[PDB]
Formats: structure tokens, C-alpha cells, sequence
RNA sequence: CAACC
RNA sequence: CGCCACACGGGGUAAGAGCUGAACGCAUCUAAGCUCGAAACCCACUUGGAAAAGAGACACCGCCGAGGUCCCGCGUACAAG
RNA sequence: CGAGUGGCUUGCUACCUCGAUGUCGGUUCCCUCCAUCCUGCCCGUGCAGAAGCGGGCAAGGGUGAGGUUGUUCGCCUAUUAAAGGAGGUCGUGAGCUGGGUUUAGACCGUCGUGAGACAGGUCGGCUGCUAUCUACUGGGUGUGUAGGUGUCUGACAAGA
RNA sequence: UGUCCCAACGUUGGGCCCGGUGAACUGUACAUUCCAGUGCGGAGUCUGGAGACACCCAGGGGGAAGCGAAGACCCUAUGGA
RNA sequence: AGCCUGUGUACCAGGAGGGGAACAACCCAGAGAUAGGUUAAGGUCCCCAAGUGUGGAUUAAGUGUAAUCCUCUGAAGGUGGUCUCGAGCCCUAGACAGCCGGGAGGUGAGCUUAGAAGCAGCUACCCUCUAAGAAAAGCGUAACAGCUUACCGGCCGAGGUU
């Protein structure tokens, strides 16, 4: 993928349970697996901010529970360090349902999101309210 | 089904054992290109800081953006080039054949070695010469070494030895250009070799750790669950199967780990001056103040502070040189805190 | 069942058929192929197929080399074409099969095979001189599926 | 560095395993042999299996150990230590007082042992200990 | 066996050890001719090939240093010539000579240059769409002439659709 | 699959 | 869990693509010869390595004194050593 | 239909061991094989392309995480370039585990007049030892080469 | 929630060195082994090669089909209960 | 099956010594002590005693350098790799191959068909010119065209073909 422009400690794993930031129905997520990624023997495999997701959703709307989608990881407690060395953390860990072209499926982001996240998913992005 | 997984540390830093010279050696030298020229200098580790960069890469979408860079600070002071060795080519490889000696030495070069009272640079040199003109000669390198008196930070006196090869154009012009350095007084310094910019790979003996376990010195998982509780933790499964009956030198066992010689590639020399100003207050702990002919080191240097490390033209660089980077900032902030 | 189970002579002739029951019958189809009507005698060329070993060949074998032998006849020659084959061995050695470790081993009955002595003639074609490459391309054909390396000779023939 | 050899043998074109074969009798019969132009030394046969073969022993090893030679400095010592009782007194004095050059570091000439001699405007299957080492890897010194 | 060949006034052919040279008005070629028992020498006015056996593989070998040796008259006489035309479909292909080397750009929109370089004192002339590959030593010409063909192989996809590249369209 | 069946 | 560094390029091949080329006037990538061609082989790079019994090389110092040991203050080292 | 190769399964034999060579699965750690799953380079195509399908060279490297089940295997899920197979006493209990198997308690079904039986099921159920030799990982003292200091060479050796 | 990803640092007692005290297990012999082979088919000792200068310290236990217990399973006995 | 179970015999068991790398029963050999000599099996490039023996031929794969065998594999099938022997036929009245030239008219046969002209299918398959040249052997075309095989001549010159 383009360079996300920031150094990334992943927050999170395969089981992790995030916050979906958006309004499509979904409130809590779970992660399944990360887009592009191979681990090791033995190693939970992880994702952080940036990465492109398989979840299921496991607290929401009857229609949207249990639904296997692809998501973006928006948010993550964990830090990461941007080019001027300085670390970045948020309150949360959360993620935003994608489609097959990477365009939120909601209408609406709830929250803030890494501005490294917006070089990536634009169009996640051109939903943001606030950036970050 | 027994997933696959690589195993565990590298087979090929052995054996893992205590280095023989904690001055370190190099096993190569860069090719010969340019104008002749000594292919490497050495300095003392004093310590690490940061320093804000304006980003120099052509390539990288932040070109022209502010970078903050982690930095080691080695203090590099004038060496001097005290012999010319010449190393004849035979049928059983290079070996020695003659050494051009000076008359000028700094006053502790005698802590390390019996210096010359009497010699003969023109029979040498006579000797050199002839074995050009035979076409017998092999490379060409001189004998430097240290001035540790120069590096308050550093308690010892007795200066350290190497041989470092010389480059460059002809045999017969590079020839020349060792012994011109040579019968000055040898001194050279840090400029003189490298321009801030250029890439070098630096040597040095690794930070000693004495005896440690599998998990600490090959990177071996620790026991696991139920595992760790039956009274092994730190040790592993076995050492072999039945056949072959014995242990084979491959299995992860403990021994020495630490104070081995590394040779760190493409390290980019931030900057090269002289003075203080990359000291950090209070002073680097457990070193001392710098003040005096320094260089910055993109990243880490192997080895602790004061060790002797050694330079050279990064034999096998991945990128082109992009000089002098712009180094708005040098972070003095203290170092305990 | 692999032939290396049969195919050597390592055992008594066992064809009584008085003291042996439930033999199973054989696949070969036809003995007699061509136009069986005619003489090999009013035929230029006599072309037989000699086994080069001593060897069993089961009946299941016999069946698939002749097959494929006449078969060959038959789309070079025509359903009818002028010629005639003979298939001259028959499978009268019984052959078992031991299917209750090695105790009371003897086998129960499995099959049929033909003992064939080294240079014997196994099949033996008629033809006239035109199909005389067809015949010796059905027999390459035919050794192909029996064990032993085989001889495609020509007996009355003297048109090279 | 300066060996009173009793005999120079000229190895150059010459069939290596006998001329191995002949500084060995000599050897154990009291004779210092140098044998010379090692480099030079033939073996005959078809190039890639002959180096299949000695590659096959450079790869072959362990802890306890398999040092196989690569110059023809010592394929060619090797190849006579096979030729001796090396284990026994009188085995290794015979094969200590025997070595082996690259080049001809005397002022005589070596002698050219009969029966040895290869003729190359006969051969054409054949290979230089030099061509070995080289494939082998060896810094070719010669 | 022997073998007796009268050489070309034109012609003047010299010869030690394994090693036989070819001179002529065009140049010279030199080759190494060497098989076990098979003797090649210069006799007066005439180059001999000879051998005292005469089994298959050695017969074999005397009439392939016959065509050779005549090869090499030829070659510094009329000399060596072969010809090519380049072709492309889609992309304009640019085929030029820079040094000792015939490089190709734009093949097939490519970016990078795809380049041989030639062998021998080979000639490489080209005339707009046509190339022409001449010299004195066949081998070398040859090559070269195949060479600059196998540049523009494609192996990648259909060549009944991609037929773009420079290719042979006279033989010597 | 680690004896008896 | 943080940070840094870890090639390109040569040489010889396999499968394969070809050149010249005869046995076999032709043809033929092969029989002799040759041009290419794999993450694979060798080199490049890193690490160990005078106990390599052919037990190594060079320079200087010293043989009434070069150098070294004990001793003392200590760690860039360390389970004893 | 015919001819073979392997020694991963099963069967067969009873050669070795009953003054004992600890028994499945897993785990940990090391080496290997190639009949190649991916990666490199190729050939063909019912090859336009993209992508498939089949074949060749090739063992350098990789071949992962999870749900049921003691399971091996397998079924299933989301990832992946691919999530290949096999040997090393079915590598590995003087390394671990003890779920299964495998005593003594107990129950069910079936069998037995009964005592009691069941690679049928089910709950519970113990794992000793200070390393002599050898092997290897690291660390020393001596001798040999034959006064000392410093600097090197590079036969070999290891690497993914 | 360190069971796990994936391990880190620290604490106390040992471990290591020194004074004193001071056992046991085990021992046909020889014994520096490694790769293959052979052999009653599962060899440090046989064969062929390879490797191997002696001694000592620490270690985790690959091998000695390691030590400990005349197999409790299975069968056999004109055995026992 | 280094399996089970018979039979005759010699061997191991209870049999040394020599050979076979090692190796109860495969080879020589049956053996008092000691000594000289000559052989057996087996071997004679080195390790290791004796040949780098002689005449000759084949093999290029390191095939092989392996009597026997749990132990030494190598099969059906294939081979213009190479060596040797034989048979038929053709050839200096010029063979086989190659290269060049010619390959023609009635007529694009008749039939079928809108059409088919060597070559969709069916039938027939005749004679002129001539040194040859099919009512056409293989591609090719919507059908022609076009490219070639047969067949004839030339150049070349020695064995060629089955
Ligand atoms: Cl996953
Ligand atoms: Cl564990
Ligand atoms: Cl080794
Ligand atoms: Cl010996
Ligand atoms: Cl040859
Ligand atoms: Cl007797
Ligand atoms: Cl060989
Ligand atoms: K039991
Ligand atoms: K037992
Ligand atoms: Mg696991
Ligand atoms: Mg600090
Ligand atoms: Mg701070
Ligand atoms: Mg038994
Ligand atoms: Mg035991
Ligand atoms: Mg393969
Ligand atoms: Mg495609
Ligand atoms: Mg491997
Ligand atoms: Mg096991
Ligand atoms: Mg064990
Ligand atoms: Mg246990
Ligand atoms: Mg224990
Ligand atoms: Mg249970
Ligand atoms: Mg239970
Ligand atoms: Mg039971
Ligand atoms: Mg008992
Ligand atoms: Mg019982
Ligand atoms: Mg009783
Ligand atoms: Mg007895
Ligand atoms: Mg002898
Ligand atoms: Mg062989
Ligand atoms: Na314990
Ligand atoms: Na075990
Ligand atoms: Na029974
Ligand atoms: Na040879
Ligand atoms: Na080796
Ligand atoms: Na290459
Ligand atoms: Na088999
Ligand atoms: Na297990
Ligand atoms: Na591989
Ligand atoms: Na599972
Ligand atoms: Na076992
Ligand atoms: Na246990
Ligand atoms: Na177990
Ligand atoms: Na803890
Ligand atoms: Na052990
Ligand atoms: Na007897
Ligand atoms: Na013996
Ligand atoms: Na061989
Ligand atoms: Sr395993
Ligand atoms: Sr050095
Ligand atoms: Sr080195
Ligand atoms: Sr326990
Ligand atoms: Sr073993
Ligand atoms: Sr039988
Ligand atoms: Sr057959
Ligand atoms: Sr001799
Ligand atoms: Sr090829
Ligand atoms: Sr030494
Ligand atoms: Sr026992
Ligand atoms: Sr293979
Ligand atoms: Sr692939
Ligand atoms: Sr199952
Ligand atoms: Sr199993
Ligand atoms: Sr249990
Ligand atoms: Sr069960
Ligand atoms: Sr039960
Ligand atoms: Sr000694
Ligand atoms: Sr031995
Ligand atoms: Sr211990
Ligand atoms: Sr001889
Ligand atoms: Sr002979
Ligand atoms: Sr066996
Ligand atoms: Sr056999
Ligand atoms: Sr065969």
C-alpha cells in the first residue's frame, strides 16, 4: 500500500473487539483479519491505524450483526510516530465498514481520525469531521 | 502438523564467542575509483541525541520537510598514518614484504609498541618500488593509529592500531600518495575521507553481555502455559532427536553473548565539525563532555560508550550520496531525565 | 492384481478341473479372428508374434493384446478385410490368490493363465503382402500388453 | 620455503592419480619428491561429472569434520595422502616428505614420469586441476 | 581419412599449433580446430585436414573443419552478410547502433532500452526499416545477426498477435 | 492410535 | 512494544531460446565449437580462523636487559580463569 | 492390459530385545528428502488480453492464525504469494504435557446361572535419578611450532 | 487478567568463587570421536574413510538401545492363591 | 520374506589357517611342534606382496573397476550413440541428395450444382506434343489464382539405398 507516512505500532488483534466509528448500524467490531498481512508460528496476527480489516459485528442492528465486512482502522490507543518524532494516541480503538472500493459504507464518521488515515481511504476521509 | 518456522538467530556470526581484538578489523575495503586515498578512519563512541533534518531524499513525498533523526555522536580527533605496508602477491595469497616508517610519533605511541630508533624509509621504500616494477605487489596500507590523549572522555592513553588500506587511482600514483602522507607525521583527520552525506559502514566490538541463555542470546521461546510451571522456564525442548546421536553445534544452547565484532553497513554521516555542539547537558552519561573534532552517525553504532569505532567507505551502498543534509537542529537536551 | 503375482512358473500345473471348483470363465472373446471361413494356406504371408521368456499370461492379458491386435486389423482392413488370426495358447493353469495369517494359506480361485515356453508362437497372422505392416503393427501393438518381450517373425515371406 | 627434493616431478599434462600413485611408492621407498606445476595436473574424463564428484566432497561435512581441499595445491596432496598409510609412522614420515607446488619454485625442470604423460592432440575429455579450482570456488593464486 | 583444400589467391592462410589464421582482402579470422588425432596444417597452396582413423565421429569432425576452413575463405574474400527487417505494430520500435552495441527502445512501449552487444569487428549498418549484419569471421556475424532477433523475443504472450521485433530476412 | 477379545 | 542497518554487479550452468556445423553434398541448437539463460551453483558481503605439523608473513625493540609478573586504583570486561 | 520405483499406510514373518529400548496426540528444538504448494526461469494451449489449464528446470527461502474434536486425519472460517507432502526409534517423556490410552474405585448398555467380560461408552485416578564417559555450546591452563612488542596473512569453517 | 501475542525489568533463597565438614548412586575391560557399511537385522570398540595436541571450568541433557526394579502386559508350567 | 513346512547332500553348530573391505556355514583349505621350499583360492597402479606385462578389439557412460548374496538391482518399452558381420536392389549409359531449368495442350474432363475449374461428392481416368509432364500425391481459394510431389533435362561426381 502507499506509504501511510507515519510509523505504526499495531494496537490491535485478530479477536480485538473496536468502536465503529460511523452510522451504518454497527457499533461495536471484531476483528478477523488484516488485509495483506502474514505472520509467524505462533503469532496472533495484528492490525493497527491504516489497515484494511475483516470484521464481524457484534453489538449493532439485528440486520447488522453478525455481518462479515472490511473496515479501516481509524483510531487505536496504541502510539504511532510521525516524522517529526512526536507520538499520537487516541481515547480508542475503532474502525470505519468499507466497501470493495474502499468508500464508507455509512454516511457519517463518528469521532476523530488520523490524517495518515486520509492520504490512504480519501473518500473515508471526504466523510471525517474532524482530522487529526 | 508442526507449522514451519525459521529458526532461531543467525548461523552466520559464529561461533559466539569473546572477540580477540576489541579493536575492530575490517575483512574488505571498498573498490578502487576516485583520486588515491586512505579507505577508513576510527573515532570513540561518546554517546546518542537527535537532531531535526530537512528531508534531502529526491524521492520521498516530504522532500524539503523537517525530519527528526536519532543520532550516535562519535568523537573522531586526527590519527596518524605512522607506516606504508606493502603486501606482495604470491602463491599462497598477499603477505607482507615491507613497511616505510616515520621519525616523528606522538609522545605515547610507546605504550603500545617498541618504536623505531633506526630504520631505513629509502631501502624500503627501494624495495616497494622494485616489486611494482616486478608487478608483484599486492595492495597497499598504512599503519594508523589512535590519539586517545585528544579524548578526555576517554581514560586510556595508550593509543590504538590498525591497518587501513589506501585506494585510488594507479598503484604507482597511490603509492606516491601513501608516502607522502606517511613522512609528514602521518596525522590526517575525519574531512580528509569523509564529507557529511556519504555513506559508511562502521565496525565495532559489540556491548558485552557475559553468559547468557537461549532466549536472550539466540532469541528461543520462553516455555509456555503449563510449561512454565513444571520447573523449566529459560530452557529448550531437547537437544536433538535420537539419530544423529549427538548434539549438533546447531541447537540453540547459552555461552557467550555480546563482545563480538559487527560490521554495520550503510550508516549515512550526518555531519561532520568540531566543538561542542552536539554535547548534551549535564554531559553523556557515563562518557563525559565533547569538545572537539566530531562526527554524527545516522542511528546506532555497535559497541559501548568509549569503545573505538572504525570507519570506511560504505563498501555496498543502496543509495547515492545526497551531502552536507541540513541539520536545522541538534537536540543538547540532558540525557538523564 | 499386479501379473509380477503370476507370471512366473513357480508353482505345479494346477488344471485339474475334477478336483478344482469354481473357476472363473475367461475374458478372452474369440480364439479365431479374420475370415475364419478361409484357409491360412490361400494366404502369401504368415507372420506369428514369439514370446522371447518362459511366462503365465493371464487370461485377462490375452484378452487385451489379442484385443488390441485385432482391433487394429479390423480399422486397417475393414470389419471383413482379407485376412485371418489365430490366437493359439488357451489359460488352462488355474491360479489362486491367498485373501487368517499364513495359517491354512492354500489360496481360494481367482483366474486363468496360459504357460507359453520361450520362443513359442503366440499369435499367427495370415494376410496378403499389402497388409503384411498392418499385421506387424497389431503385434507391436499386442506385445505391449503381455509380460515378455516378444518377436514379431515372419514366416512365409520372402517379398523385402 | 626450501626443500632438498631428491625428485622434481613435472605434473604439467600429466595424469594426476598416476603420477600420485608413483611419488607415493617413491616417497615410502626413502625419496623426497616436489612434485610441480600442480595447477597444470590433468584428470581425465567428462568435465561435469568430475566436478560433480569434487564438489560433492566440499559440500559434504559436519561438526567432527570433512576439510576437502580446493586448490590444486592440495587436491593434488589429498590425492597422494590416499595413496599412503598417512595414520602409520612410516606412512606419514613418506607423505611428509612430499609436497606439492603451483608453479615451479626450483631452477631445474622437473622430470616427466613415464606413463604419466597426456597427450593433447589425442584428448579432448579431460580437465586441468586448475579448471576445478577455479569452478570449485578457489582464489585462483596461480 | 584426407582432406586437401586448395586456398584462394585472394587468400593467404598461416597456421601454428591448434591454431589456424585466415587473411584476405576483407580481413582475417582466426580459429582453434582441435579434435583428437584429426591433423589440420598449411602445405604449400593448400590447407590440410588429416587423421589416421576413420570412424564416424571422426569423420564427422573433418568435414565440420572442412566447411569452416571454407567459411573463412569466403569470409575474407566476398565476406558475410546477413539481413534484417524490423517490424512493429503498435509502437514506433527505435533501432540504432551506439558503440560496440545495437540498442532497441520503445519495443513494445517499453521504457527500457533492450540492448546486444555485437560480436567481432561485426559490422551493424541500418538503412531505416532494413538492417544489414556483415563481416568476415561467420560465427561472429552470425551471432551477432541472432543475437539482435532474440532481443525482441517475447515469451510472455501470443507472438500471432505480438509479432513486433527485428528479424532475419536473408541468410548468407 | 496408544495388547489381550 | 521503541530506533538503526541488512545490494547492485560479476562468473559458470539447468530447463529452455539460438548460432556455426558435420556424420548424411541437403537438413539438423550437438556429435567437436559457440552466444545466451533460474530465487538455484561460484564470487561479491558478514563472522571465526597460526595447532594450516609446509605449525605462516612484516616492522621494530631487546639479549643485561626489551618485555613481563607480583603489587596498587579501577571497569568499555567478567560465574573461576 | 503390461513394466517398475518407494518404504509414508496396511498385511505377513517371528530375525533382535521380556534380569523392561516407556506406548497416542500435542508441544519445544535441530538436521534432512523431493514425488514442488508459493517464490525464480522456461515449454505448450481448445495461448488476443487478463486469467486459467497442462508440462519442464529448480529444495535458496517461505508455507502462517483460528472454531468442534484427546484426536492423527478431517470438516469449517477469515486472511495469504502459498498457507505442499515426507524421513530423522511413526526424531524429540535421564525435555515438557497427561486430554486419550493403560491397573486398583464406580456407573450404563450388551453378554454371562454366577464370579465376571467388552481397542463399547462414562466420572476419578502416581511421571523416580546429585551426568562417569561421549556429544555439543561457551570459558580457561599447558605443551608444540622456538627473547619481546605491534600489525597482518588465509588454508579451512559458518550464513538465508 | 502476562494463559497467550512476546517477552522485559526487578526481589529473596540457591547457583559461581573461598574456609571447614563431607556422603551416595554407579564401575567386565578398553575408551578423543564422526560418517557410512557390516554384524543375532538398533556398533565409541568389527571394516573403510574422515576427524583428532593434553588437561581443566561452567552448562543444557543428543547418545551410552544411560541408572534404578530377574516385564506388572503376552504366552509357557500336568505352578500358587 | 533374512517366511512356513518336507527331502537328499555337504557344511556351521563342534572347524583352525589363506581369500572374500568387515562378514557361523561363498572360495581355497581340514590342523602336532619347529624350520626351508612350492603352490591353492585370490591377486600383481598406490594403500598392500606381485605387471603401470604382451598381442588385439570395444566402451566415453566414471558405463565399469560388484563370482555367490537380506547385502551386488535395474524392467516393460525405446535408441541414425558407436563398432562388427550378412542379404536384396540401384550406379561413370552418372546412382542418392542438393541446386538450376522444364513441368505443356485437348480441357476450366463428364456428372451433381447458381458455382466447383487436380484436389465437396459420384463416375470415368482416356491422347497430342515430347527429353518430360496425373482426367493430379499434399497445402492453398467463396470458386479461380498461387506454391509444390510426381515425371524430364542440366550442373556435380562415387558410392548409394533397403
Ligand atoms: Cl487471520
Ligand atoms: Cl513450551
Ligand atoms: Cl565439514
Ligand atoms: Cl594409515
Ligand atoms: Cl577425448
Ligand atoms: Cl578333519
Ligand atoms: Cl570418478
Ligand atoms: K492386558
Ligand atoms: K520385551
Ligand atoms: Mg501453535
Ligand atoms: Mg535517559
Ligand atoms: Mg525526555
Ligand atoms: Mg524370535
Ligand atoms: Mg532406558
Ligand atoms: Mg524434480
Ligand atoms: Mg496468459
Ligand atoms: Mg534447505
Ligand atoms: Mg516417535
Ligand atoms: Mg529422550
Ligand atoms: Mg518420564
Ligand atoms: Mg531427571
Ligand atoms: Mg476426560
Ligand atoms: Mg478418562
Ligand atoms: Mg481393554
Ligand atoms: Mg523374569
Ligand atoms: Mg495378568
Ligand atoms: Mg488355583
Ligand atoms: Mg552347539
Ligand atoms: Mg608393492
Ligand atoms: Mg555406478
Ligand atoms: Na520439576
Ligand atoms: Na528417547
Ligand atoms: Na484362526
Ligand atoms: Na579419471
Ligand atoms: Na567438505
Ligand atoms: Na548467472
Ligand atoms: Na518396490
Ligand atoms: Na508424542
Ligand atoms: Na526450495
Ligand atoms: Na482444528
Ligand atoms: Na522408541
Ligand atoms: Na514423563
Ligand atoms: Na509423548
Ligand atoms: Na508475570
Ligand atoms: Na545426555
Ligand atoms: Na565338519
Ligand atoms: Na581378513
Ligand atoms: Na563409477
Ligand atoms: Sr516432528
Ligand atoms: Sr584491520
Ligand atoms: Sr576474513
Ligand atoms: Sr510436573
Ligand atoms: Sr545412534
Ligand atoms: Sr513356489
Ligand atoms: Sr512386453
Ligand atoms: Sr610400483
Ligand atoms: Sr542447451
Ligand atoms: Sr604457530
Ligand atoms: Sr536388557
Ligand atoms: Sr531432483
Ligand atoms: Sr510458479
Ligand atoms: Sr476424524
Ligand atoms: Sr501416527
Ligand atoms: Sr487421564
Ligand atoms: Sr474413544
Ligand atoms: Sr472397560
Ligand atoms: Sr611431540
Ligand atoms: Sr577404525
Ligand atoms: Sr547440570
Ligand atoms: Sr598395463
Ligand atoms: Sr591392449
Ligand atoms: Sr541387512
Ligand atoms: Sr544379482
Ligand atoms: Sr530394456
Amino acid at each position: 500500500m502507499e506509504a501511510l507516512g507515519a510509523d505504526v505500532t499495531q494496537g490491535l488483534e485478530k479477536g480485538s473487539l473496536i468502536t465503529c466509528a460511523d452510522n451504518t448500524g454497527a457499533r461495536e467490531l471484531k476483528v478477523i483479519s488484516v488485509h495483506g498481512y502474514s505472520g509467524t508460528k505462533n503469532r496472533l496476527p495484528k492490525a493497527g491505524l491504516g489497515d484494511k480489516i475483516t470484521v464481524s459485528v457484534t453489538k449493532g442492528t439485528p440486520e447488522m450483526r453478525r455481518q462479515v465486512l472490511e473496515a479501516v482502522v481509524v483510531r487505536q490507543r496504541k502510539p504511532i510516530r510521525r516524522p517529526d518524532g512526536t507520538r499520537v494516541k487516541f481515547e480508542d480503538n475503532a474502525a470505519v465498514i468499507v466497501d470493495e472500493n474502499e468508500d464508507p459504507r455509512g454516511t457519517e464518521l463518528k469521532g476523530p481520525i488520523a490524517r495518515e488515515v486520509a492520504q490512504r481511504f480519501g473518500s473515508v476521509a471526504s466523510a471525517a469531521t474532524m482530522i487529526v | 502438523p508442526q507449522p514451519s518456522r525459521p529458526r532461531k538467530g543467525s548461523l552466520g556470526f559464529g561461533p559466539r564467542k569473546r572477540s580477540t581484538s576489541e579493536t575492530p578489523r575490517f575483512n574488505s575495503w571498498p573498490s578502487d575509483d576516485g583520486q588515491p586515498g586512505v579507505q577508513g578512519f576510527a573515532g570513540y563512541k561518546a554517546g546518542m541525541t537527535h537532531v531535526v533534518l530537512v528531508n534531502d531524499e529526491p524521492n520521498s513525498p516530504r522532500e524539503g520537510m523537517e525530519e527528526t533523526v536519532p543520532v550516535t555522536v562519535i568523537e573522531t580527533p586526527p590519527m596518524r598514518a605512522v607506516a606504508l605496508r606493502a603486501y606482495e602477491d604470491t602463491p599462497y595469497g598477499q603477505r607482507p614484504l615491507t613497511e616505510v616508517w616515520t621519525d616523528e610519533f606522538h609522545s605515547e605511541l610507546d605504550r603500545t609498541l617498541d618504536v623505531p630508533e633506526d630504520h631505513d624509509p629509502d631501502a624500503a621504500e627501494e624495495q616497494i618500488r622494485d616489486a611494482h616494477e616486478a608487478g608483484d605487489l599486492g595492495d597497499l596500507r598504512l599503519i594508523t593509529h589512535t590519539v586517545p590523549d585528544a579524548v578526555p572522555s576517554v581514560p586510556k592513553k595508550k593509543p590504538d592500531v590498525m591497518e587501513t588500506r589506501v585506494g585510488g587511482g594507479s598503484v604507482s600514483d597511490r603509492l606516491d600518495h601513501a608516502l607522502d602522507i606517511v613522512e609528514d607525521g602521518g596525522e590526517h583527520a575525519m574531512n580528509d575521507i569523509f564529507r557529511a552525506g556519504e555513506y559508511a559502514d562502521v565496525a565495532g566490538v559489540t556491548k558485552g553481555k557475559g553468559t547468557q541463555g537461549p532466549v536472550k542470546r539466540w532469541g528461543v521461546q520462553k516455555r509456555k502455559g503449563k510449561h512454565a510451571r513444571q520447573g523449566w522456564r529459560r530452557r529448550i525442548g531437547n537437544l536433538g532427536p535420537w539419530n544423529p546421536s549427538r548434539v549438533r553445534s546447531t541447537v540453540p544452547q547459552q555461552g557467550q553473548t555480546g563482545y563480538h565484532q559487527r560490521t554495520e553497513l550503510n550508516k549515512r554521516l550526518i555531519d561532520i565539525g568540531e566543538g561542542d555542539e552536539p554535547t548534551v547537558d549535564g554531559g553523556f552519561v557515563n562518557y563525559g563532555e565533547v569538545d572537539g573534532p566530531y562526527t554524527l552517525v545516522k542511528g546506532s553504532v555497535p559497541g559501548p560508550d568509549k569503545r573505538l569505532v572504525r570507519f570506511r567507505p560504505a563498501v555496498r551502498p543502496n543509495d547515492q550520496p545526497r551531502l552536507d543534509p541540513e541539520v536545522r537542529y541538534v537536540s543538547n537536551e540532558s540525557n538523564q531525565g | 492384481k499386479p501379473a509380477s503375482m503370476y507370471r512366473d512358473i513357480d508353482k505345479p500345473a494346477y488344471t485339474r478341473r475334477e478336483y478344482i471348483t469354481g473357476i472363473p470363465g475367461s475374458k478372452i472373446a474369440q480364439h479365431k479372428m479374420g475370415r475364419k471361413q478361409k484357409d491360412a494356406d490361400d494366404y502369401p504371408v504368415q507372420i506369428s508374434l514369439i514370446v522371447e521368456e518362459t511366462v503365465q499370461l493371464r487370461h485377462g492379458s490375452l484378452e487385451a493384446s489379442r484385443l488390441s491386435a485385432n482391433r487394429h486389423l479390423i480399422k486397417e482392413l475393414g470389419e471383413e478385410g482379407d485376412y485371418k488370426m489365430t490366437l493359439r495358447k488357451f489359460p488352462h493353469q488355474v491360479l489362486r490368490e491367498n485373501k487368517d495369517g499364513m495359517r491354512a494359506a492354500f489360496g481360494k480361485i481367482v483366474g486363468t493363465a496360459a504357460r507359453v515356453q520361450a520362443g513359442e508362437q503366440l499369435f499367427t497372422a495370415y494376410c496378403n503382402v499389402e497388409d503384411a505392416e498392418h499385421v506387424k503393427e497389431a503385434f507391436r501393438r499386442a506385445y505391449n500388453k503381455i509380460t515378455p518381450s516378444c518377436r514379431i517373425d515372419s514366416s512365409p515371406a520372402g517379398n523385402a | 620455503a626450501e626443500f632438498d627434493a631428491d625428485v622434481i616431478v613435472d605434473a604439467r599434462d600429466c595424469i594426476m592419480g598416476r603420477v600420485a600413485s608413483q611419488v607415493a611408492e617413491q616417497a615410502l621407498d626413502g625419496e623426497t619428491v616436489a612434485v610441480v606445476n600442480a595447477e597444470r595436473a590433468v584428470i581425465t574424463g567428462r568435465e561435469e561429472q568430475i566436478v560433480e564428484k569434487y564438489e560433492k566432497r566440499v559440500d559434504i561435512g559436519n561438526d567432527n569434520g570433512y576439510f576437502y581441499p580446493k586448490r590444486p595445491d592440495g587436491i593434488f596432496k589429498r590425492t597422494i595422502r590416499g595413496m599412503l598409510p598417512h595414520k602409520k609412522q612410516r606412512g606419514r614420515e613418506a607423505f611428509e616428505s612430499v609436497r606439492v607446488y603451483l608453479g615451479n619454485p626450483y631452477d631445474e625442470d622437473g622430470e616427466v614420469l613415464d606413463g604419466t604423460s597426456l597427450d593433447r592432440l589425442s584428448n579432448i575429455k579431460f580437465v586441468t586441476l586448475g579448471e576445478i579450482s577455479e569452478t570449485l570456488g578457489a582464489n585462483k593464486t596461480w | 581419412p584426407r582432406v586437401e583444400l586448395e586456398i584462394p589467391e585472394d587468400v593467404d592462410a598461416e597456421q601454428d599449433h591448434l591454431d589456424i589464421t585466415v587473411e584476405g582482402d576483407n580481413g582475417s579470422v582466426t580459429r582453434r580446430l582441435w579434435y583428437p588425432d584429426i591433423d589440420v596444417s598449411v602445405d604449400g597452396d593448400t590447407v590440410v585436414i588429416e587423421s589416421d582413423e576413420d570412424n564416424a565421429k571422426t569423420m564427422s569432425t573433418i568435414g565440420t573443419f572442412q566447411s569452416h576452413i571454407e567459411n573463412m575463405f569466403h569470409g575474407v574474400t566476398e565476406g558475410w552478410e546477413y539481413g534484417m527487417e524490423v517490424f512493429y505494430s503498435h509502437f514506433p520500435m527505435q533501432v540504432n547502433v551506439e558503440g560496440d552495441e545495437v540498442v532497441i527502445e520503445n519495443f513494445l512501449g517499453e521504457k527500457a532500452p533492450r540492448r546486444t552487444t555485437i560480436h567481432g569487428d561485426t559490422d551493424v549498418e541500418i538503412d531505416g526499416e532494413e538492417l544489414t549484419v556483415s563481416g568476415p569471421d561467420i560465427e561472429a556475424v552470425g551471432q551477432t545477426a541472432a543475437d539482435i532477433e532474440q532481443l525482441t523475443r517475447i515469451n510472455d504472450k501470443d507472438v500471432r498477435v505480438f509479432q513486433d521485433g527485428v528479424y532475419i530476412t536473408r541468410k548468407p
